């Protein structure tokens, strides 16, 4: 989508669409566990 | 080897004036060259 905006857009900020060409050219050339879970945080103390 | 020099150092003060007020204004409208792409060129990177 990035493109027509570019057309809109004008070449004087070409560069600042180089990681999206990069994003593009590329895809030319081109077991899971909980994560952030939280039971960390939890505490036990024994000397209570 | 008079001709240049004695044109020199006739022309350069007004000279530096000539690039002085332009700059002010430029390098004003430089930010906002930053300020028209910034945004969208940190897109992927943040």
């Amino acid at each position: 989508d990035f493109i027509a905006e570019a057309n809109a857009k004008g070449w004087i900020m070409a560069g600042s669409y180089f990681f999206d060409l990069v994003k593009l050219n590329g895809s030319a050339t081109e077991d899971q566990f909980d994560t952030g879970t939280g039971l960390d945080k939890s505490s036990f103390d024994p000397t209570q | 080897f008079a001709i240049m020099i004695l044109v020199n150092v006739f022309l350069r003060p007004s000279l530096m004036i000539i690039g002085y007020i332009a700059a002010i204004a430029l390098s004003y409208v430089g930010v906002w060259i930053l300020n028209a792409g910034f945004d969208h060129a940190i897109s992927y990177i943040q």
